[PDB]
């Protein structure tokens, strides 16, 4: 039964470490609830085109989809998660496959994964630019010894 | 030791069947229990072999002791994991995936799931120094060749 | 004069030694001693940064 | 027996296991079978809440459908409230293999015994050090800017040019 005025509650969680993770991996919670009460509704979840079932937990209402990138992909920015029930799932496969738009079909609801990139260890280590500041500082000061015993 | 018929398994490979070398290669076990007593998963081995002479081991690879019970009726998937050697690619091999298993009562029952010669592909992933390297040096062989032409003439 | 050479090279001499003790200190804590147990590291860089000092201030002349 | 067939993968994202940072917990799920599974539940009990501590994600889901010569993935996050060796043992999914056939119980991949490191270990090894940096520079300022001025300051009072 399809849910009238879904209300939502979106939260989301992305890898922000790659020394420790091997890769990027973003994880989008749902606690949906529904004007008429509808429980376990089976939901999908699209990402640029790439389709996930949405996972349904043991409490009621719950909902989890979680698709995991590579580093050198998970470039920073925002991400889009658009879902599709099972009567819309169903149309969203067939515009695919018969290459029709795939925003025709409106979502029932969207969430954005907001990421703001991996740390992929510092640009410039701070020690070389702690060496390199001391060392210019030391040669502007052996510039100015040697003009004095000069 | 031969597989019991009471033991059903299947492998699949999770990044298709390209065993790109200096790579991770991953594939999941499957056991199920048709019998009616229990199964000890002793360990998972993996090995490479002559494609001519399967009795010549090239590389084996570290078992996985797993030592995990898959009681009747129940199915149970393991993970192996094994990185062939860069230089290895664009050569043939004869990969062999065993499985071994026993009974509570002390039979030893081995299972070659996987029994298949596979190929180690070449691969080409970006454009390294060596080979902008070589975009110089042929480039820079012409320079001089046409420069040289130049002043020559 | 005195005064002014003499504080001068009080100061001059305060200055130069205090940079190459911290810079010398740095560099060999993170680039010679960067694979040392910190005590060891601690012991070596500030030893050799102030025992090289102690040298190289009578090595200036 | 075309019934279903899923291969479970349990396995962990973190090339190191360390204290209080986030650890990886991936769940795939492969159906081999030529029919559909229905009515697919994995549960993970085998993580107490007191040694991790769950930050995204739930550890007991169900699914309602997967096609034959398909896939399904799951991740949750966990954060290691101690240090110590842990044995991540094997989840357990239900599933039915034909449509109104009998429930099939099966264990998803175990990583097997895991060692989880101490943090100043990381720290010291990973954590970049940017705030001490800029604090140890301000630190020196006052036995190096000062002298210098003093000197310069000398220095404005003498250099007068010929």
């Amino acid at each position: 039964e399809a849910c009238v005025e879904p209300q939502i509650t979106p939260s989301y969680y992305t890898t922000s470490d790659a020394v420790i993770s091997t890769e990027t991996v973003f994880i989008v919670e749902i606690s949906l609830t529904c004007k008429n009460r509808v429980q376990n509704m089976a939901l999908y979840a699209d990402v640029s085109g790439k389709q996930f079932p949405v996972t349904r937990g043991q409490d009621v209402g719950r909902y989890q989809v979680s698709w995991s990138l590579d580093h050198k992909s998970a470039h920073a920015g925002t991400y889009e998660v658009r879902f599709f029930d099972e009567e819309s799932y169903s149309l969203l496969r067939k515009a695919q496959r018969n290459n029709e738009d795939i925003s025709i079909i409106p979502p029932l609801f969207t969430v954005s994964v907001d990421h703001r990139g991996t740390w992929n260890g510092p640009w410039v280590s701070t020690e070389v630019l702690a060496a390199a500041i001391g060392l210019v500082i030391y040669y502007l000061a052996f510039s100015a010894k040697s003009h004095i015993q000069a | 030791p031969e597989a019991s018929p009471s033991a059903d398994t299947t492998i699949l490979f999770v990044k298709g069947e390209d065993f790109p070398a200096n790579n991770i290669v991953k594939f999941l076990v499957g056991f199920t229990n048709k019998g009616t007593e229990d199964f000890i998963v002793e360990s998972l081995d993996a090995s490479f072999r002559y494609p001519q002479d399967y009795q010549f081991y090239i590389q084996n690879f570290t078992a996985l002791p797993l030592n995990t019970v898959v009681p009747p009726q129940r199915q149970a998937t393991f993970e192996y994991s094994f990185i062939p050697a860069e230089p290895m690619g664009g050569r043939p091999f004869g990969l062999v995936i065993n499985l071994n298993y026993k009974d509570l009562n002390g039979n030893v029952f081995q299972d070659a799931v996987f029994n298949q010669t596979v190929t180690i592909i070449e691969r080409e992933d970006g454009l390294d120094g060596e080979t902008i390297f070589m975009y110089m040096f042929l480039a820079g062989l012409g320079l001089l060749v046409v420069v040289g032409l130049h002043q020559l003439l | 004069k005195n005064e002014v050479a003499d504080y001068e090279a009080t100061t001059f001499s305060i200055f130069y030694n205090n940079t190459l003790f911290l810079v010398l200190v740095i560099v060999a804590s993170f680039f010679i001693l960067k694979n040392f147990n910190p005590t060891v590291n601690y012991i070596l860089s500030i030893s050799a940064s102030s025992g090289l000092i102690a040298l190289l201030s009578t090595g200036s002349k | 027996e075309e019934g279903a067939r899923l291969l479970a993968s349990k396995s962990l994202l973190n090339r190191y296991a360390v204290e209080g940072r986030d650890l990886t917990l991936q769940y795939n799920i492969y159906n081999v079978g030529s029919s559909a599974a229905l009515d697919v539940e994995l549960s993970d009990d085998s993580f107490p809440p007191e040694d991790f501590g769950i930050v995204s994600g739930m550890l007991n889901v169900k699914w309602d459908r997967i096609a034959p010569a398909s896939n399904v993935s799951h991740t949750v996050v966990l954060r290691p409230l101690k240090a110590g060796y842990f044995n991540f043992t094997s989840a357990t999914v239900t599933y039915l293999a034909q449509e109104d056939g009998p429930v099939v119980i099966g264990f998803t991949s175990a990583p097997g015994q895991g060692g989880i490191l101490a943090q100043r270990e990381f720290d010291r090894r990973f954590s970049p050090h940017f705030l001490d940096w800029a604090a140890f520079g301000v630190m020196t300022l006052p036995s190096i800017g000062i002298p210098l001025l003093l000197w310069y300051s000398s220095k404005r009072k003498y250099d007068t040019p010929k």
